[PDB]
RNA sequence: CUUUAAUGUUUGAUGUUCUAACGUUGACCCGUAAUCCGGGUUGCGGACAGUGUCUGGUGGGUAGUUUGACUGGGGCGGUCUCCUCCUAAAGAGUAACGGAGGAGCACGAAGGUUGGCUAAUCCUGGUCGGACAUCAGGAGGUUAGUGCAAUGGCAUAAGCCAGCUUGACUGCGAGCGUGACGGCGCGAGCAGGUGCGAAAGCAGGUCAUAGUGAUCCGGUGGUUCUGAAUGGAAGGGCCAUC
RNA sequence: UGAACUCGCUGUGAAGAUGCAGUGUACCCGCGGCAAGACGGAAAGACCCCGUGAACCUUUACUAUAGCUUGACACUGAACA
RNA sequence: GUUUAUUAAAAACACAGCACUGUGCAAACACGAAAGUGGACGUAUACGGUGUGACGCCUGCCCGGUGCCGGGAGGUUAAU
RNA sequence: UUUUGUAUAAUGGGUCAGCGACUUAUAUUCUGUAGCAAGGUUAACCGAAUAGGGGAGCCGAAGGGAAACCGAGUCUUAACU
RNA sequence: CCAUAGGUUAAUGAGGCGAACCGGGGGAACUGAAACAUCUAAGUACCCCGAGGAAAAGAAAUCAACCGAGAUUCCCCCAG
C-alpha cells in the first residue's frame, strides 16, 4: 500500500496541488495507497505545491527549481 | 564424539558469543580467552558457558 | 486456467532489475561452529543464480 | 573384492606457465609441498599455493644452494 | 521449627444397607383369535449392569502400504560419503565387483609469535646395567621427526625445546582456481581492534591434502526490521548459534 | 498367407541361407505317399530378468482400524459406617 | 465314505474314538450400526472351539523363550 | 520397425476399399508481423447490429534492501579506496 | 374408580412417474505426489431424501479503519 510517483507524471492533476486523493483521481496511483513518494524521474515545468506526500531529496531540488513549494 | 561444543560469552557488553569445541574430561576447568567483541568494538574477556 | 506459481520457488528467489534472480546461499543454518568464519562471511550476502539453472527458475515462477 | 576406493582428483598443477601475463591475485601453482617456491612478487598461502602479488609476466627460475625451483614475477 | 493431644472445620477412594431412575430373554391381567410390541399389577436385581463421549491397553480379525541401487543374468556375498598412491599414456581430467592403504577426529597449546636448538642407527669407554635406560666421545648426514594413512613437502626448517600471549579476531575483499549446478578453495590489500618482537615484520587456527551432509521444521540468545483499527504483544524477519 | 520365376553343396553374413559369393546340378506340369527343413502353424514366453507395475497370502515390517478390554464424566438417587 | 466340474481319487479331507479347552443359560460363540435370530424351544452325560484320528501296547524330560491362566504389594502409567 | 548391427531364420502386415494418431481452451514466454508509442490497452457490462461507450483494472516508463526505509541510487558495515 | 391405550365410520390430503438444474443426509477409489502413509483426486463419481419453476441465500451481533460504507445472488478484476 505504498507508491513510487514518477516526477514526470506529476503536473497531470489540478493546476499545482497534489495531496493524494487528487493524485488518485488522476489515475496515477491505486485506490488503496495511503503513503506515497515523489522520486527524481525527471522533467518538471509548472509550479506544483506538494502537500502531504513524502518527497525525495533529488525531487525536492527539482520541484523547487521549477517553482513549486512542498508542504 | 567425546569432544563437546561450548559457547564463549562476552563479559563487558552485549550477549555476543563465539563457539568452539572442548574436551570436558581432560580439561575440567573453564576457558577465559580475550577475544574481540564487535558490538562494543573492543577486545574483552570472553568466559566459557553452555548452550 | 492461469499458470500456478511454484510457491516454494517464490519464497527462495527474487527478481532483479536486469532479469536474473537473487537467492540466499546454502550451508548457513546449522553446524556453524566447525565452519571457518571466512566461509560463513562469504555465504551471508545474497547471490545470483547461474545461467545453467536459470531456465528451471524462470519456468517455476512465470510471474515476476 | 577387498579394495576399490579412491579420492576425488584435486586439479593440482601449474595453472599459469612461464612467460604468461597474470593479474594481481592470479594463482600460478596449486600443489601440495613447496615443489615450486615463492620468489619476487609471489605469495605462498596456507595450502602452499603460489599466487601473483603484482600484475606481470610469470618467470620460472632454478636458483639457490639446494637448486630449488622458484617462481617470480617481473613487470 | 520439631514433636503431638482435644475440639471445630476441608473433602473423597472405601464397605454394607436402602428404593424411586434404570434392567428383567420372572409370574399374572388387558389391548387381543397374538411366543411380537405396548400398557398394568407385581417378584427379583438395583444405582450396579448397560449405553453415549473421552481415554490407556490389546488388536494380521480387517485395511492401506513399504520391503533400495550397483551387479560381467538375478539371488547369496560385497559395496554406496570422504582422503592418499598407482592404473592415468611427463598439463587437467579419465573406467572396471582393477591393485594397496586410510578417515567420520585430535588440540586452549599440539594455535600465535619472539629466542634458541638439530636428527636415526651404530662403534668405543663407563656403578649396578643386560641385546636395549642415563653419561662421555667419535663416526654418520636426515638413514630421522612431523597428533592419525599415504603422497608431495620441510635446515631460512613446516622437525625440537623455551618466554610472553589469544590473529582459532569482527567487517570486507582486487583477483584467481575448481565445480553442470548446490557448492568448494586460495587470496594480497583495506577499516576497526589486538598479541608477539628493539624493530623489519608476523599472526584471520594447526606441514598440506580426510575428520562430513542440503533444505524443511523447530529450540536458544540477540536486534535502529515488521507488529492485519489503534498502543502493545504473539508470530514473523534479520543476525549469532543448536 | 510381405511379395515369389520357392534346388544341392562349401563358404559368407545379426554369428544355423530357397534368395548373397563360388560352384555343382536341374525339360514343363500333376497324383499318392513320407515328415528332415522352410529357426513350419497355434497362444505379444508360464522359465528368467526388468517396472520406483498388479494382485492375493504371511508376520514379533510401518501405519491405522472393527472387536475386546481399563478408567473418568453423563443417564445416576438416598442414608449409615 | 469325501475331494481338485474339465490333466491330481491319493498316503490328502472326513470318520468313530481320544484329550485339551471355553461356556451356569440373557451361555460361550456366530450373523447383524441395531432390533433381533441361530446355538436351542437345548442346559455341563449339554453346547462351541482346537488338536489327534478304530483298535492294541504306550504317550518319557524341559516353563529359559513365545502364548495363556492366576496373583496382587512395589515400580511405571491416559483421559480427568 | 527396433537396433552397435537385420536378406536376415527378429517385429508387423493375406489383399483391396473406406476410416484411423500432435487437437482444443485458457494462461505464460519468445519470434515474425501490424497498430500506437512514454505510453499501450481495455474486462464484465450497456448498446442493439463486429461500431460506440466503459480505463475498474492490467503491463511499461526505477531500482536496492529480509523489512522499515532510502531512491539514480541503494544494500552491506562503525565506515567502506 | 376417573380417564388414557384401543376400536368404528366420515371430511380433507398424501402415495407413483419425470430430462437437467436446486438444497440437504451419506460419500469412495484409481490417480498426482515421479514409491508412499499426512496431503491430492474431492465433498468429485455414486447412493439416499425433499422440493420449485427456478432453488438456495437474504435485510448485519456484516465489513471497514478512525475515513467510510450499508440485505442477498450473479459477472469482471483484485490475483496465481
Ligand atoms: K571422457
Ligand atoms: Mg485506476
Ligand atoms: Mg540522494
Ligand atoms: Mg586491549
Ligand atoms: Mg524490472
Ligand atoms: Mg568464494
Ligand atoms: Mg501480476
Ligand atoms: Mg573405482
Ligand atoms: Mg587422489
Ligand atoms: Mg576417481
Ligand atoms: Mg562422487
Ligand atoms: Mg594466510
Ligand atoms: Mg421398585
Ligand atoms: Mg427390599
Ligand atoms: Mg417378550
Ligand atoms: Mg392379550
Ligand atoms: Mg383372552
Ligand atoms: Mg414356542
Ligand atoms: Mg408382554
Ligand atoms: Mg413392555
Ligand atoms: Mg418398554
Ligand atoms: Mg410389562
Ligand atoms: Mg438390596
Ligand atoms: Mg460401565
Ligand atoms: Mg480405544
Ligand atoms: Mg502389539
Ligand atoms: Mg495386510
Ligand atoms: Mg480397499
Ligand atoms: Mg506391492
Ligand atoms: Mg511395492
Ligand atoms: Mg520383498
Ligand atoms: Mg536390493
Ligand atoms: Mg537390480
Ligand atoms: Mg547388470
Ligand atoms: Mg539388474
Ligand atoms: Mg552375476
Ligand atoms: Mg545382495
Ligand atoms: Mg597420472
Ligand atoms: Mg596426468
Ligand atoms: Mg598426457
Ligand atoms: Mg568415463
Ligand atoms: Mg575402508
Ligand atoms: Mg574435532
Ligand atoms: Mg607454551
Ligand atoms: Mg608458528
Ligand atoms: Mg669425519
Ligand atoms: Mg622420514
Ligand atoms: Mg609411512
Ligand atoms: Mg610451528
Ligand atoms: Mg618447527
Ligand atoms: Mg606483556
Ligand atoms: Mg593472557
Ligand atoms: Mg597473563
Ligand atoms: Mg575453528
Ligand atoms: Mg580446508
Ligand atoms: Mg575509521
Ligand atoms: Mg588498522
Ligand atoms: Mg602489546
Ligand atoms: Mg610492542
Ligand atoms: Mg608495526
Ligand atoms: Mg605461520
Ligand atoms: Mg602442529
Ligand atoms: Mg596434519
Ligand atoms: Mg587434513
Ligand atoms: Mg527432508
Ligand atoms: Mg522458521
Ligand atoms: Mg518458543
Ligand atoms: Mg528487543
Ligand atoms: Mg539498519
Ligand atoms: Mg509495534
Ligand atoms: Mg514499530
Ligand atoms: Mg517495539
Ligand atoms: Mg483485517
Ligand atoms: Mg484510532
Ligand atoms: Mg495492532
Ligand atoms: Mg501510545
Ligand atoms: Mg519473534
Ligand atoms: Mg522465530
Ligand atoms: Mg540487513
Ligand atoms: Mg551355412
Ligand atoms: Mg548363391
Ligand atoms: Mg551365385
Ligand atoms: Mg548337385
Ligand atoms: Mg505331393
Ligand atoms: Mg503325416
Ligand atoms: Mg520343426
Ligand atoms: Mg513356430
Ligand atoms: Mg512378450
Ligand atoms: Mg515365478
Ligand atoms: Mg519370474
Ligand atoms: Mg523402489
Ligand atoms: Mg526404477
Ligand atoms: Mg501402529
Ligand atoms: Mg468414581
Ligand atoms: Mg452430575
Ligand atoms: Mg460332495
Ligand atoms: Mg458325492
Ligand atoms: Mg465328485
Ligand atoms: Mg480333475
Ligand atoms: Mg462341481
Ligand atoms: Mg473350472
Ligand atoms: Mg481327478
Ligand atoms: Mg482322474
Ligand atoms: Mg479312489
Ligand atoms: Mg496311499
Ligand atoms: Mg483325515
Ligand atoms: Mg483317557
Ligand atoms: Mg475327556
Ligand atoms: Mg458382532
Ligand atoms: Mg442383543
Ligand atoms: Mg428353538
Ligand atoms: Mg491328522
Ligand atoms: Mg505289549
Ligand atoms: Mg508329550
Ligand atoms: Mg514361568
Ligand atoms: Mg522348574
Ligand atoms: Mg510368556
Ligand atoms: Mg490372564
Ligand atoms: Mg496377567
Ligand atoms: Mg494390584
Ligand atoms: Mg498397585
Ligand atoms: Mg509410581
Ligand atoms: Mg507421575
Ligand atoms: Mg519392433
Ligand atoms: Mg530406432
Ligand atoms: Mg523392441
Ligand atoms: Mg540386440
Ligand atoms: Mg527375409
Ligand atoms: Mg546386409
Ligand atoms: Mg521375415
Ligand atoms: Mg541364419
Ligand atoms: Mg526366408
Ligand atoms: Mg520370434
Ligand atoms: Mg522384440
Ligand atoms: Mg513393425
Ligand atoms: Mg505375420
Ligand atoms: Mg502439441
Ligand atoms: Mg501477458
Ligand atoms: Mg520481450
Ligand atoms: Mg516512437
Ligand atoms: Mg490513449
Ligand atoms: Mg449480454
Ligand atoms: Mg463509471
Ligand atoms: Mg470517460
Ligand atoms: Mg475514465
Ligand atoms: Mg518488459
Ligand atoms: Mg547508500
Ligand atoms: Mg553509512
Ligand atoms: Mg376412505
Ligand atoms: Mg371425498
Ligand atoms: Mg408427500
Ligand atoms: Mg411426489
Ligand atoms: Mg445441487
Ligand atoms: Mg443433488
Ligand atoms: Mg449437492
Ligand atoms: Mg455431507
Ligand atoms: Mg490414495
Ligand atoms: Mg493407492
Ligand atoms: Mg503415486
Ligand atoms: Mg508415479
Ligand atoms: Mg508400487
Ligand atoms: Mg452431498
Ligand atoms: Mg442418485
Ligand atoms: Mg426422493
Ligand atoms: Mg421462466
Ligand atoms: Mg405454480
Ligand atoms: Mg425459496
Ligand atoms: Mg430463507
Ligand atoms: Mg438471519
Ligand atoms: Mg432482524
Ligand atoms: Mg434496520
Ligand atoms: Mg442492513
Ligand atoms: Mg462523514
Ligand atoms: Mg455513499
Ligand atoms: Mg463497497
Amino acid at each position: 500500500i505504498t507508491a513510487e510517483i514518477r516526477l514526470s507524471d506529476l503536473a497531470k492533476v489540478e493546476g499545482g496541488v497534489v495531496d493524494l486523493n487528487t493524485l488518485k483521481a488522476a489515475n496515477i496511483i491505486g485506490i488503496q495507497i495511503e503513503f506515497a513518494k515523489v522520486i527524481l524521474a525527471g522533467e518538471v515545468t509548472t509550479p506544483v505545491t506538494v502537500r502531504g506526500l513524502r518527497v525525495t531529496k533529488g525531487a525536492r531540488a527539482a520541484i523547487e527549481a521549477a517553482g513549486g513549494k512542498i508542504e | 564424539g567425546i569432544r563437546e561444543k561450548i559457547k564463549l560469552v562476552s563479559s563487558a557488553g552485549t550477549g555476543h558469543f563465539y563457539t568452539t569445541t572442548k574436551n570436558k574430561r581432560t580439561k575440567p576447568e573453564k576457558l577465559e580467552l580475550k577475544k574481540f567483541d564487535p558490538v562494543v568494538r573492543q577486545h574483552v574477556i570472553y568466559k566459557e558457558a553452555k548452550i | 486456467p492461469k499458470i500456478k506459481t511454484v510457491r516454494g520457488a517464490a519464497k527462495r528467489f527474487k527478481k532483479t532489475g536486469k532479469g536474473g534472480f537473487k537467492h540466499k546461499h546454502a550451508n548457513l543454518r546449522h553446524i556453524l561452529t566447525k565452519k571457518a568464519t571466512k566461509r560463513k562471511r562469504h555465504l551471508r550476502p545474497k547471490a545470483m543464480v547461474s545461467k545453467g539453472d536459470l531456465g528451471l527458475v524462470i519456468a517455476c515462477l512465470p510471474y515476476a | 573384492t577387498r579394495n576399490g576406493r579412491d579420492s576425488e582428483a584435486k586439479r593440482l598443477g601449474v595453472k599459469r606457465f612461464g612467460g604468461e601475463s597474470v593479474l594481481a591475485g592470479s594463482i600460478i601453482v596449486r600443489q601440495r609441498g613447496t615443489k615450486f617456491h615463492a620468489g619476487a612478487n609471489v605469495g605462498c598461502g596456507r595450502d602452499h599455493t603460489l599466487f601473483a602479488k603484482a600484475d606481470g609476466k610469470v618467470k620460472f627460475e632454478v636458483k639457490g644452494p639446494k637448486n630449488r625451483k622458484f617462481i617470480s614475477i617481473e613487470a
